[PDB]
Order: structure tokens, then C-alpha cells, then sequence
């Protein structure tokens, strides 16, 4: 048999983990036990960057990463993750399926041993805080946790906020300690991690759309049989359809949930957030050497 | 954790009043951890429970439809479960399914399933 | 010599259910003895259930259980078993394993088990 | 009124029975006669596995079981009773209330109709024998009785006895006749069963910590009024506080008691026992497909 | 503040012969008042002492199992202690704990603990 | 962060203080530096009555008080400490736990800003003296110190002693100077305060069972987050189980110890004390306007 | 196991007469000595009267001697307490109680819910 190892930052009870367990169950069933998937959640193997590095070197088989996280290796790919450039998941999927997207996927595989099997919707990131955020002016002086990702940092700096990079595992403590005033994530994770227990406000800022690629190590992939490869490809897309729908279903429901949990939910005006990112796009094109932001936005 | 893979055999064309022994071979997780069950389904129709046997064989459960005619047994050395069917009538015609679960259950599916073996009883 | 008998299997089961009793024997040579199962419910005298010959060729049954219960023995493992099917609340009793040189009905069995309780719930 | 039926392996005069009759009384008094609890001790309904099966099918209402015994139905739950992984009742109880614990309890109820209302301390298992057990080598060739549980079997196997599975009712006899050389249980039962009269040695091996969950059939639970549910939960908590408590007192006294009955008490070096378990822990993680060992031991 | 709060970071999957740096961030009481220590625990066992460093960094203490391979260091401006691990083997797989005490002690448990970062070394 | 202030009459080295530090430590650890508990022992903020008044006005956050001490504010509550009405702690805890106890717990919170989080066993009061006290007949002309509580005084007078109300801090010296002949307290207190050094006789009179509620200011409680409330509620319940146990253990050990210190210990006949209280139960019920003593005695 | 239910409680005056009745259920009524006990507020339970299985023996407190009469009916499974010449000192909750034998060193095994008698001046 072949036993594949999958690492993820998401913890048990998350939508990402439930999908990874569904994949593990289906793979073992569809293979009658010849394909096994071991799960290593809660970032016990490292963060997404560390696990991506493990795939590149052949030390880990499968992991999650956003298409924009590929900017860690293929700088132009970060553009899909620039705040507010992608309008919804379908737009992001179109970027993923375009010739530009196909170019990145080839470079991932050839230069970094990353084969993206599929990409799922993981939600649109919103902002929680200990004080209300009615307008962009309210972000000034906000102690906002961000992941160690440039575009989340950019969102916060161009917020007017003070960005604080910290790992996903430390976030809850920091809200309960009010070491940070706020954090930023999609709504399904905000419930799963129980961030709402330690955050009195939710600011529907819709600033970044997160996908979720399922990436397998190319050296592991080429060791699979064509029969195993077919099973995996088919399972991943089946679980992804469930994952994408689950996130959409939850995101439509989760707001009243927060309100019935006494959360103050604010629909701030996004236009000033939106204008704040115009100087950043011109950046990005200049740093890459080719304009790309306008091309992606128009897809 | 590790799951159970099940493969049934024995399915055949038989006559009214005939007897047929089905067998199911289990692999994967430890066979003695599971209650083994037999289920049958006709075209359409809702799963029908027929029989089940406890881990050690001490308890057996049967549907009223087969209580006197069918017998379930298991072999924890060979990792098999068997269903001896006697005095079959044509309404016993079905795909017979081997199923495994940690406990005998009635409020839900069994956890693990075989591919089914077709039994045809002729009038 | 004397024969020692130990029953196991006693459980709570439901109406229509099936239950397997077993009795483990040691001491004198197991194949010298006819093995029997007896039961007593509260309110009644000990009732004969089944008996089996030394080699298993003969089997004896009470009319109350003739179609439902099956007795068997294993002379390699030195055990006698009673497979009970289609259990009813009326089958509720403490069930006894018993041994004698051959089956007798006019007198009581020589050697006895020490009981396993079967409770049948509707 | 409603009369609920509870089965147990423990006999009258055990710490388990005294609590259930005390439990019977408390509900019998606080409910003003409207909830009655009938007791069926000494395994007259079967062993705990059989009685658990009766709860699942709705034929028996209440039973005792250890949290690790749930591994019969929910394999990851066996990890809490893996030998020497759990240090003390507090550590084990923390597992019961962790997110992992709540996950098991949710799966118990809604795949198997088992409501764990509380869990009590029943003591840490020690090893008795007819010969002295000074070191890990005194176990070699020891015919050690164990229960009808895999992790007790593993403990015997990995220190080096040849294990002998035996039902709880048959044990005193196998020790009296030296059909088995030793057995392993917590001290309060070791006395109540009078294991010590037929046992010349007590080997403080501290190998497994036992809890004592009170489980009600979920089908019976939904059949009670909200007022009854509170009486039961809280009454159960009332007796559990006392029961867990009684056990700690006895475990503190009874080592001296056994000495006064000429029992030889041996404190062997446990480091080789803990080392003998490392391959077992590794393998279990692999069998579950996800690490839980390191997580549980660290709780 | 009377008490010290500790947070370890660094836990990763790494290979035999690889190197990994753990870091611990301290808060609360004055960091230079404390000897900082590193401990590791595998499931079922005792915590093993790994390394300790004096208030000023002048004295360092090491386990024989890690001598020459591991290096402990501290930064009293950033209030951090670090453990540089080299030449790791699978037996180094454990949860590694940052700990603080007013003095280095061997007969007793350190007073304060973070909860640790998991280090996994692959064969 | 939040720094809570706790006052108590008990001195360092008492079970009350050791439990209060143990709490303080658990709070700082389980909250990660969040919640600190400052301790003010030895009645430096006043007696329990004064500290209760400080909680009511929001000037102090936490303090100890027994459930019967609430009679200072809720007169019917004094019944729980009437001499000999409660035999032992379980009975007293049941009174606290009845519907009557929870009318009182509600009135404390609404009218006096007192939220009782838990109540612990603090011991059963015995009588020490400079002359031997074989029977109730021997109490006469005994200058018996009592607290700054009516029901301790009632015990003294109706036993026939001359009661001397006195502050807890003044007792050791009043016994040393033989300004007083005897005093009344639980054994862990007699030890901690070292009354035995100045008292040659100890009379097991078992006349009053002391609980000890942990009280938080309701205005302080309501400024807390729900997570802080849970942390605190878990902490107090945990130290109380230990506190209750230490008292039970010490109460079992200390009679032998005082003997080892040449203390003459007298087990007087206790029926003659229970007759002396019969008119007091009469008087109480008549004063309150509604019978209650027969209620509580029957719980 | 015997269950007891009292009836009869009323406001009566000084000098008045009142008949209480107690209905017994469960176990065989003639196996038990039947007793009446009373409690005034604040005051301990007072023994009032008891009657043997057959009614041949009767026991009375001195406080009620000559005034109260206990009787039983083993067909209807009832015991009665006829009270005459009450006055306020008889104001109390009256309890029906059962035991296998009349006892004075201890508490009767079985008891009721009680019935209130009020005698006003
Ligand atoms: C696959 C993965 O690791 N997703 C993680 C993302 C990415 O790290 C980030 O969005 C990359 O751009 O961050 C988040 C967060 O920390 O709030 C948690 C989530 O688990
Ligand atoms: C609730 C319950 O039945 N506990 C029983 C346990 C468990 O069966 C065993 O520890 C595995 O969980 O075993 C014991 C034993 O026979 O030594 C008797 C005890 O009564
Ligand atoms: C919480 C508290 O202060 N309890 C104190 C009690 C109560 O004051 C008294 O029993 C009336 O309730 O008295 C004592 C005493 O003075 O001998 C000391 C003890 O510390």
C-alpha cells in the first residue's frame, strides 16, 4: 500500500479538516485500503510555508495553500491575493484557470515540485475587533493581527491599522489577552476557532477572497499508479464541491449566528478601503516588471 | 482509524425450498472489533436487515422474516462471516450485503460495507 | 473421578433474540458423560432443556424449545453449548449445565453447574 | 413515574455499588418518588461491553464505563487508557473535557445512543501476584490475568507476562487455585474483591488510570422531562464528587492495610515499563491515521 | 508582575541530520531574574532536561544526550531564549518546553512553563 | 488586565489562606497573566462583616463568608448555623443547595451585590478551655470567647457559659492572659492559630458546622468577560475540592496531635447541648414569622 | 411498603370535636400498628395515639387521655382519631403513621403528608 501524509494549519472541527478527513475516508474506501491519508493538523508540522517547503524537498506529500500564497515562490502569483482585486471565488477560479494561472501552475510543478490538483473556496476574509469599526477612520491605531503574509500586512497597513504578524495558533490567546485589538479571517474560521467569544465586533470588509489549493508533491505524484492518480483526482474534486458549498452555505448563515451571540456587526463603507489600495497595485506591477493587476481584475 | 474492507461471495440462482450459504471475507482492521451483519435489498426498496452476530458469536440478531430459516455465524481465525439460508422462497430474491460496525445498531447505517452478491430464488 | 462444570454466556437479550451459552468442563474424562442443560424460572421447578450424547449422535430436547434451541458439544475443548434462538420472556431463567453418565429422566443429574442467568426482555 | 435500570459488573459492597445505591437514593429523594433507579449488579446482565450494547439498542438505561472503553466503538478513544500515557485522574479528566473529549462524547451519543453524564475516578491500576515483582524482569513468564480489554493485554504483553483474559467474576478463583499467578486492578477493588487474601505481593505499577463514566441511554434521556434531566445530571454529579472522592481516600490508606495483612508491597522501577510502551504509542498513531498520543500526553 | 508567561515557537517536521532553532518569548516578570531552561517530553515519560542558561548567559548547562549538538542562548533585550538544535535524530522527536526558574535546579521542577512546541524528526 | 482584591480574616499558614494563594496562582496561570488576585489576610481590611460591606459597595472584589453569616443581611439565613441543626457539611451543603438556599443566594446577589461562586467545608467547631469540660454542666462560669456572630453566642449562653464577644485577632492573647477561659473554633483553626499552646483542654462539642462561601462583588463580576468568569468559576471549584479535603483530612488527624501536646480531650455527652437549643429553635421560628428549623434539619 | 393519606383537617373551636381519618394503601393493613403523631410549630413530634393490629390494644398520650379516641377499620383500611374537648393547645399538623409494632424508643417506619388542625379561641 501507499500511505500519504497531509499537513495543515487548520485544527479539528474546522471545515478544512473535515474536508481532509472526508478525503482520507473516501481515498481509503475508493482504493479498498491501498491509499491511506495520514492527517497532521493544527500546524504541528509547521505553517503552510514550512509544509510547502517539505513538499518541495519530498518530506511531506500533501498540503493546503492559497493560489496567492504561491507568491512566496513565484512572485507574480501574489497578485491574485492583493486586497479586493478578486471579487468572488468564481473570479479567483478564472484567474486560476487563465493562461497566467496555468503558467504559475507549471512553474510550481517544475521549480518547486508542487502539483495543484484542485482549488476550493475557503471564504472571504472579514475583520473582528474589540471596538466597533463603522468607517475606515476607525482602523487608526487598531492592533490588528495578520498572518505572516505580505498582502494581509498590506491590507492592515493601508487600513490605517498597526499590523501584528503572528501564527494562527496564537491568535485566540491574544484576543483574550487583548494583546491585539482585532484579527482578520473568513467567517467560517471565526466560528470554528471561537474568535467570536473574544471579539465584540465584526466588520464585514470583504477585503480578500481565499481559495484553497490541494497540492501534492510531484515526486510523490509520479510514484503513484495511473489508477491511484485517478482515484485521488476524483476524490479531491468531489470533496472540493462539498467544501466550496459548505463555506458558501455557512457564510450565508453565520451572520445572524453572531448577532444572536450579541456580536456587533458593521457594514462599513468599502470605497475608502478600496481607494487605499490603488498605490499598492502600481507597486506590484512595477516590482514584477510586467503589469498584471489590471489584467487579473478584468478576468 | 483504519477501516474494514468486505467482499461477499456465494450469490447464485436457487430453487424454492433450496438452501444457500453466503460468505464474506473481511480485511483491514481487526475483525474481532466488529459486529458483523447481513443486509439485503430488492430493486428500489429500503435496506432490509436480515441478521447480525456479536464479536464473539454469543449474541445473534435476526429479522422476523428469516428468524427460523437463516443462520449467521462467524470465524475470527479466518476473518469471515457466513449466512446459511434455508427454505428460501422467491421473495428472498435480492442482493445480499455484508456489513460491519463496532456495535449492532438499528437507528443508522452500519459503518462499512461489501459489494453485494445477488441471490435469485426461482419459483 | 468427579467432574467440574462452569457456565458462561448469561445476558440481557430481547424478544426474538438469540443467545449462546457455553459450559466448560474439567476433571473426569469429558466424553464419559452425557451433557445436559437445565433451567429454572422463579416460581417453577428446574426444567429440562436439552441433552447430548457422548459423541453428539443423540440429542434430546424439551417440547418447549425443540425447534428453537440447539445443543452441541466439543470433546476437544471439553465444552457443551446451547444455542438459543427466538428467545421469549418465558425463557427467562437461570440456566444450568449438568453432567451424568447418560441421559436420565426419572432421577436427577449427578453433577451440576452453578448457573448463568438469562433475562429476555420484550 | 419512571423506573430506570442500571447494570454493572461491580458487586454489592464495592465502591461502585455504594455510589449507585446512593445515586438511587438521591434521585429517589430529590424527585419525590417520580424517578426510581433499579440496580442489576454483579454482571447479571452481561459484561460492560454487553451492557453498553444494550444501551445502544435501548434495552438497558444506565451503565458504567471507562472513557478508554469507548475505544470499542470510537477507536481514537482507546488512547486515553494506553498504559502510562495518562498520569492522574486530573490528567485523564482533562482529556474527557478537551475538544477531543467532547468530540468522542458527541460521537458516542449520535452513533451509539450513549450519554456520558459525568466521569468519576476509580483508581490507578496496580499489579498483584503470588510471587514478588521487584523489577521488570519479575514479570517474565508470569501468568497475569487481565480483563477483556486490549490495553490491559498490551500492558501485560509489553512488560513480559503471558496475559490470560478472564471475566471479572472468575478472578478470585483463578488466584486462589493459582490458575493465574497475578492480576491487575486498582486498590479499592483489590480489597473489596478480597484479592489480597489470595495474593502475596502488590506491585505498585501505576500502569493505567481508570475513570468511571456514568452513561445513560440517549433514547431513555429524551423520554425524561427537563426537570428530571437536571435532577439526574447534578445528582450524578453529587455522587460523582463523593465517589471520585472516596477512591482517593482509600488509595491513600489501603497500601498500609495490605501490609497489615502480610502483603509484600514492591515499588519496581517503572522506567523500563514506560520505555516498553514507545513502539505501542507510535503504532497507535499510525492505526488511527492521525497523532493523538502526543496531544493527549501533553494535556 | 509576580509570574512569567512563556510561548515557544519553532516546532517543525525535519529530517535526520537537519538543524532546527526553537525560540521562546517571555512576558510578565523581569526576564533577567530567571534562569531559562529547555525540557522535552515524549508520551508516557518524564520530561527530560535539555539545556539551561544563567541570568546573564555566563553559565550554560546541557544534557549528555545533546552535548555538542544543541546550543542554548538568550537575549535580555528582546526577552527571548533560543535553542539551536543540530544533527537531529528521530530520538530527538518530542514536545519541547520552555521553562523559567529563579535558579537552575535539578531536584525540582522549574516554576514556569509555556506549553511547548512539537519537534518531529523523520528517519 | 484585571487585578482583583481578596480580603480574609484568616492568617498566613491557614487553610483559608493557602487555598486563597492556590487560587491566586491558578488564576494567573490559567489566564496567562490576565487575572491577578491580590490577597489581604489577617483582617487588615476589617472583619468578615466589614469586608462583606466593602463588596456590597464595590470597594473590594472577593472575600470569604459562611452561608450562615448571611444572616447579617438575610435574617432567615442565620438558621443554617443555629447550633446543632446541621449535623455535618453534606447536610449544610444540601441546605445551600435546596430551594431555600437559592432564595437566599438570589437575595444576596440582588440586594447586596454578593455572588456566591461556591461554598467549601471549613470544619466543625469544638471548644477549648483552661479547665476540663466533661459535661455541659461544667461550662458554668466559664468565660467563653465567641465571635461577632449571634449563633456562636447563643451556643455559649445556653450551654451556660458567660459569652465574651471578641475579634478573631485578639483571641490568642485573651487566652494567654486568662482574660478568657476558653474559645470556640474548628480544629484546623485551633492549630493554625496555636490556641492549643494557651489552652490545656479540648472539648469535642461539635456544635456548629462551618462552611465558607467564596463571594465575588457583582459589580466586579459584571465587568469581566465570559471567559474570565469561566476561568474563575473553574478555579474556585477546584481549590474548594482540595480545601474541603484538607479540612476533612486534618480534622481526622488533629485529635491525636493535640494529645501529643498534652492536651486533655473530652468527648462530652451531646444530648444535653441539643436540649439547651430547643427553646432557641422555638424563638427563631417565631421571630422570623415562618417555620424553618424543622425544614433544614430534615434536608 | 405502606402509603398513608390523612383527611379531616379543619378550623374548629375550643371545646369542639373533630374526626380525622387516614387511608392506608399498599401492604396488608392488618399487619401494622397504626399511630397518630402531631407537631405544633417549633415543637417536636408528640405521640398522640396508637392502635394494635386488631384494635384490642390502644395507647394514648397523657395530654389527650380521656379526650381522644383512636379506632381502625381493617375492611376499609382506615384508622380514625376522634378528638373531643380540643382547645388551641391541640393546634398542630397531625400525622398518620404505621409500623409493624408499637414502638416508643424509635421513629415509626411509615408516615403521611399531614393534616392541619386549627383550634381558635
Ligand atoms: C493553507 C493555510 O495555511 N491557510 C491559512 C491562512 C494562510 O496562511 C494565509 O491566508 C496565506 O496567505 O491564514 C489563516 C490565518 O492565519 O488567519 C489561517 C489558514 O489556515
Ligand atoms: C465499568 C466496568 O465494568 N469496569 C470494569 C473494568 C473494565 O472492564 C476494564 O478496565 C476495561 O475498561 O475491568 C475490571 C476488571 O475486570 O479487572 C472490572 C471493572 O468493573
Ligand atoms: C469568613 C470568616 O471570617 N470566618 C471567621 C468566623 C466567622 O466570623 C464566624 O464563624 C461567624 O460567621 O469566625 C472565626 C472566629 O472568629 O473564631 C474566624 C473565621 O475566620
Amino acid at each position: 500500500a501507499t500511505t500519504l501524509k497531509m499537513g495543515m494549519q487548520a485544527s479539528v472541527g474546522s471545515v478544512e479538516y473535515n474536508s481532509a478527513k472526508m478525503l482520507a475516508d473516501t481515498l481509503e474506501e475508493m482504493s479498498q485500503g491501498e491509499i491511506k491519508l495520514a492527517l497532521y493538523p493544527s500546524a504541528q508540522l509547521g505553517d503552510d510555508r514550512a509544509m510547502l517547503q517539505q513538499l518541495t524537498l519530498g518530506d511531506l506529500d500533501i498540503t493546503y495553500a492559497e493560489f496567492g500564497r504561491m507568491g512566496l515562490a513565484i512572485p507574480r502569483a501574489e497578485a491574485v491575493m492583493l486586497p479586493y482585486v478578486a471579487k468572488d471565488f468564481d473570479h479567483l477560479r478564472r484567474m486560476f484557470e487563465s493562461d497566467f494561472g496555468q503558467g504559475v501552475r507549471d512553474e510550481m510543478l517544475q521549480k518547486f515540485n508542487w502539483r495543484a490538483l484542485d482549488t476550493w473556496y475557503n471564504g472571504t476574509r472579514e475583520t473582528t475587533s474589540n471596538r466597533p469599526l463603522n468607517s475606515i477612520e476607525d482602523f487608526k491605531g487598531l492592533k490588528l493581527r495578520v498572518p505572516n503574509a505580505k498582502q494581509n500586512l498590506n491590507y492592515a497597513k493601508l487600513s490605517g491599522a498597526s499590523p501584528t504578524p503572528m501564527s494562527f495558533s496564537e491568535v485566540y490567546l491574544a484576543l483574550q489577552t487583548n494583546a491585539v485589538d482585532g484579527q482578520e479571517n473568513p467567517l467560517p474560521t471565526i466560528k470554528t476557532m471561537k474568535f467570536y467569544e473574544v471579539q465584540k465586533n465584526l466588520a464585514m470588509t470583504h477585503h480578500i477572497v481565499n481559495d484553497q489549493m490541494v497540492i501534492i508533491s510531484e515526486s510523490t505524484w509520479q510514484k503513484l499508479s495511473d489508477t491511484d492518480k485517478d482515484i485521488i483526482q476524483k476524490a479531491v474534486q468531489k470533496v472540493g464541491d462539498a467544501h466550496t458549498q459548505t463555506v458558501k452555505t455557512q457564510e450565508a448563515e453565520l451572520v445572524s449566528f453572531f448577532k444572536s451571540e450579541g456580536i456587533n456587526v458593521t457594514y462599513p463603507d468599502l470605497e475608502p478601503f478600496r481607494e487605499a489600495m490603488q498605490p499598492l497595485y502600481k507597486e506590484f506591477d512595477s516590482n514584477i516588471g510586467q503589469p498584471i493587476v489590471s489584467k487579473l481584475a478584468a478576468m | 482509524g483504519s477501516q474494514v474492507q468486505l467482499v461477499e461471495s456465494g450469490g447464485r440462482l436457487v430453487q424454492t425450498g433450496g438452501s444457500l450459504r453466503l460468505s464474506c471475507a473481511a480485511s483491514g482492521d481487526t475483525f474481532s472489533n466488529y459486529v458483523m451483519g447481513w443486509f439485503r435489498q430488492a430493486p428500489g426498496k429500503e435496506r432490509e436487515f436480515v441478521a447480525a452476530i456479536s464479536w464473539t458469536g454469543a449474541n445473534s440478531y435476526y429479522a422476523d422474516s428469516v428468524a427460523g430459516r437463516f443462520t449467521i455465524s462467524r470465524d475470527n481465525a479466518k476473518n469471515t462471516v457466513a449466512l446459511q439460508m434455508n427454505s428460501l422462497k422467491p421473495e428472498d430474491t435480492a442482493i445480499y450485503y455484508c456489513a460491519a460496525d463496532h456495535f449492532h445498531v438499528t437507528h443508522r447505517k452500519y459503518d462499512y460495507w461489501g459489494q453485494g452478491t445477488q441471490v435469485t430464488v426461482s419459483s
